[PDB]
């Protein structure tokens, strides 16, 4: 199968303040 | 939005998302919220029609006075179903959630002939599938005051 899952929950946002940015310019923003 | 929108008339802020608004909008509804003593206290059933009639009832029963008497606001809404104890926000929920399914049926409405002291749909879909827009007929009173409370 897959040895390496993915996770998708919530929280463990520390320090996040740049991925609220819309979707079509995340080109231009890292982290 | 963390730094930068802290700045006293920022125009980030001005020309921000939704998220600004969204966030300024929520912040004030607590503001106003939680300096409300007054509740709704209806009740009402879970069919068609019944449950219809028995809120309009209510809150022209709860709001019945000469005039209105200045915007007023309520901290919490709370609802009353017949063989049914439960009271809540899940009651405020479900309440919202059947009587707009009620009102949302492209059918007659219920005859709700004591709301003194014709029957069309009030909304309807001129345009595309699930948006609505009062439909007023004869012009008559009770219909005024249905969409009153509707509002």
């Amino acid at each position: 199968m897959l040895d390496e899952p993915l996770e998708r929950t919530t929280n463990s946002s520390h320090a996040n303040g740049a991925a609220q940015a819309p979707r079509s310019m995340q080109w231009a923003v890292r982290n | 939005m963390e730094d930068v929108g802290a700045e006293p008339g920022s125009i980030l802020t001005e020309l921000g998302g939704f998220e600004v608004k969204e966030s300024k909008f929520r912040r004030e509804m607590e503001k106003l919220r939680n300096q409300q003593s007054r509740d709704l206290s209806l009740e009402v059933d879970r069919d068609r029609d019944l449950l219809i009639q028995q809120t309009m009832r209510q809150l022209n029963n709860h709001f019945g006075r000469r005039c209105a008497t200045t915007p007023m606001a309520v901290h919490r809404v709370k609802v009353t179903f017949k063989d049914e104890p439960g009271e809540g926000s899940g009651v405020a929920r479900s309440f919202y959630t059947a009587i707009a399914q009620a009102f949302l049926s492209n059918e007659k409405l219920p005859n709700l002939e004591c709301i003194q002291n014709d029957n069309a749909p009030l909304f309807y879909q001129p345009g595309k599938r699930g948006f609505y827009t009062p439909r007023p007929g004869k012009n008559t009173e009770a219909r005024l005051n249905c969409f009153r409370n509707i509002g």
